[PDB]
């Protein structure tokens, strides 16, 4: 009925905000570019999604052999695990803020709690989606209010000139850069769209002029990604206007935002706590939906590469568990350190953006053969190659 | 006062007609208020017409019926078409202006150099 | 192949720019609202367009009798004539700037020149559309460059608070207000969309679930109108940053822009003329395409109300001629006055926005009956009623 959808994923949340607590308005440009890129990529897969009656996974299978198949399957599994780790940490932090339970108990609750999603499914969709949409929209209103006196030409002229010296030299910059990119693309979204397009009442083969569906779907996808771009830009400039030009250059993870909202002077006293807990709720809900979307993606991947299948609850459970193991390892090793956990989170995102090319290459290749093809694949070519140079340099400086 | 250039004067039999054209020297934004003056050889600089910002075309009291001032907002040029000339309109016809160079600089006067006009057999 | 479309129509061009030469950033808000409104309205007609297998004109015929049919036919004809007058003046000014021929000759050339559009049709589409798109995009780049040091909070806080005292008191404000609205809606666009939707391979009646087409088409229409909104906002702030806070408060029609671009200091000397002539070309091309789109609209109207038909060349010719008559009358009466002609242009637009309600009412009514209906028609109701009050007040103060 009414509009309801969740666009903020803790990955992009932390990455964008961090990018505004440390370095300022510099990263802004990168965001745009990444967003634009994803648009194009969506387009591509959707074309592949609608013709050739296959899924990107099946595609990969039809250009490989058994072993390298195992390899790319490992890679896709690792991408999914990365996203799930991001999510579970998001949920754990949300719980620790709202209630007070320590992190380990929250992590365990999250991992073996998927029964909530069968319960609430038996409960009713429209209401829950409406209410979460309301709360997210309101949280975003709050952030907008919170942004204050600012100098536009700064943001602008830093968006534009793209100080390459800057964007490449600070190897702290490449880090959050790759973070933003790999959190704006999210390969699991690629596989999932490739599959989901396969069902829109197009006359599967008996309409050579089904491309009307292509145009409609691409329009939808572009609208979606555009609004995601606007949200990311907002979060970044928020981190900027709330932590920049200061002493000790506090990192700017989640906790710091949660406090800065509370102790915020001009917001009175109680309103601090009000917005605080609202933010907490938002974090939790975003985590959960980001989980639920990717289960189908994992299923599709395994069905494609190994040509095997499992019921969903087993899939979700085992993935979540193998995801939560690194969380607990890091917690016990580092005895609990918000700084250390948020650093793990960002490293997860950047690892996602490292894995991307192994799933980007075959997409381009396959769209170079069949009946429908892009005229200027050259954009994707330059994209992947510049990409490879960046990732290998960031690897090297280690 | 230079950088304006009138042009168009020339011998003309009684009752002929001709069109003088005040102008600008280079790329002028706008002409606020024009005016065409006459300085026949034994008299004083009289004054013959006056356009305004938008349009007023105010004339003298001896010329209404023959002189039709105008403007050309496209290529900034005031015009003056005299029709059915007479042997008492011989003089040099100066041009005045109110040039404004760019869209925000204040106005500034300008006088011309004028052109002769002779009427005879 | 490549992207190509023209979005700037001289009506909206002059109205927006004027709104920024005289009063400043105040009008900005109105623009947005009008744009939003049109979105909704598009939606409505498209629904009516796809079901009930009729055209809005046929609709009107099915709620009326012969005489009142004559009446509303007169009204629609007058709307079309208004748009055509706007166009022909646009073309005449373009010609006078670029070449030097006076206005009357340009008007006559435009009126009895439609043979160019058969010639160039026999010549080839893709190239001409590509080149016009290139030139328009470049002109817009030029304008963007031209905008300089500015205070954001001004534009913002004037967009937001909407000084009602202001928006209603200056009856110079209502004038340009109605101008912007009636130039953002353009009823001929309503009829034309109602018709054109009728052909998108939807299973005309044998798909109750054809509404997929509805969603796709509405997505397209919204994208289109959004980009139109951005362009209008740009032109307005341009008029503001190039003529505001000055002496004599020069009106800010076309000519004034054409000069201000040339004598612009920081742009060097020759670049002035370069951008000048580029602008001229843009004006001309925009005029022509705005003409060619509306011929089908006129045809549809006459086919609907009178149930009669004519070949197209006769239609276009006779409409254009009855449109050019007022131009020549005004020219000869006022002996040639850029100010007077641009004032006629704006009056044409506002007359369009006066005529709108007589074609808005039946749309709402008809969508209140058939199978598909909007839940909150209340927005359109409040729209039309507030609208009526505005138009009648502007009439009254005369």
């Amino acid at each position: 009925m009414s509009v309801a959808v969740g666009y903020m994923d803790p990955g992009n949340w932390i990455t964008s905000m961090q990018g505004g607590a440390q370095y300022g308005y510099t990263l802004l440009f990168v965001i745009l570019i990444s967003s634009l890129a994803a648009m194009l990529l969506q387009s591509m897969t959707v074309r592949l999604g609608i013709a050739t009656g296959k899924d990107l996974a099946q595609m990969t299978r039809h250009f490989l052999s058994k072993p390298v198949a195992i390899i790319f399957w490992i890679i896709a599994e690792l991408a999914i695990i990365a996203t799930d780790i991001a999510e579970v940490i998001g949920s754990a932090i949300a719980l620790d803020l709202i209630f007070g339970i320590p992190l380990i108990v929250g992590a365990l609750i999250t991992v073996f709690d998927v029964f909530l999603l069968l319960f609430i499914m038996r409960f009713g969709f429209r209401k829950i989606e409406a209410i979460v949409g309301t709360l997210i929209f309101t949280v975003l209103a709050i952030f907008v209010f919170e942004v204050f006196i600012s100098s536009p030409q700064l943001t602008d002229i830093l968006n534009g000139f793209v100080p390459h010296k800057e964007i490449v030299t600070n190897q702290g910059i490449l880090y959050i850069a790759l973070g933003i990119i790999g959190a704006t693309i999210m390969p699991h979204n690629l596989y999932l769209h490739s599959s989901i397009v396969q069902s829109r009442k197009y006359d599967r083969h008996d309409n050579q002029e089904k491309a009307q569906a292509i145009k409609y779907a691409t329009i939808d996808s572009n609208l979606q990604l555009s609004i995601a771009f606007v949200v990311n830009c907002l979060l970044l400039t928020l981190g900027a206007a709330l932590f920049f030009g200061t002493k000790t250059n506090d990192l700017g993870g989640f906790y710091d935002l949660y406090h800065a909202l509370k102790t915020e002077p001009v917001l009175g006293a109680t309103l601090g706590g009000i917005m605080s807990t609202l933010f907490a709720v938002a974090l939790l809900a975003s985590g959960q939906n980001s989980t639920i979307t990717g289960t189908l993606a994992g299923q599709i991947v395994m069905e494609g590469f190994l040509r095997l299948s499992i019921p969903n609850w087993l899939r979700r459970l085992i993935t979540r568990a193998l995801a939560v193991i690194p969380v607990i390892i890091c917690l016990i090793i580092f005895k609990g350190n918000s700084e250390k956990i948020e650093q793990l989170l960002v490293f997860s995102q950047v690892f996602l953006s490292i894995a991307l090319p192994f799933s980007l290459i075959p997409l381009q290749l396959a769209t170079s053969n069949k009946k429908l093809m892009g005229p200027f694949i050259n954009k994707t070519w330059v994209n992947i190659i510049s990409w490879t140079l960046i990732v290998i340099l960031s690897g090297l400086n280690v | 006062q230079r950088q304006l250039v009138e042009s168009g004067g020339g011998l003309v039999q009684p009752g002929g007609s001709l069109r003088l054209s005040c102008a600008a020297s280079r790329s002028i934004f706008s002409i606020d208020t024009a005016g065409w003056f006459r300085q026949a050889p034994g008299k004083e600089r009289e004054g013959v017409a006056t356009i305004t910002r938008d349009g007023n075309a105010n004339y003298a009291d001896s010329v209404k019926g023959r002189f039709t001032i105008s403007r050309d907002r496209a290529r900034n040029t005031v015009y003056l078409q005299m029709n059915s000339l007479e042997p008492e309109d011989t003089a040099v016809y100066y041009c005045n202006a109110a040039i404004r160079t760019t869209v925000r600089t204040s106005a500034q006067e300008y006088w011309g150099k004028g052109t002769p006009v002779t009427v005879s057999s």
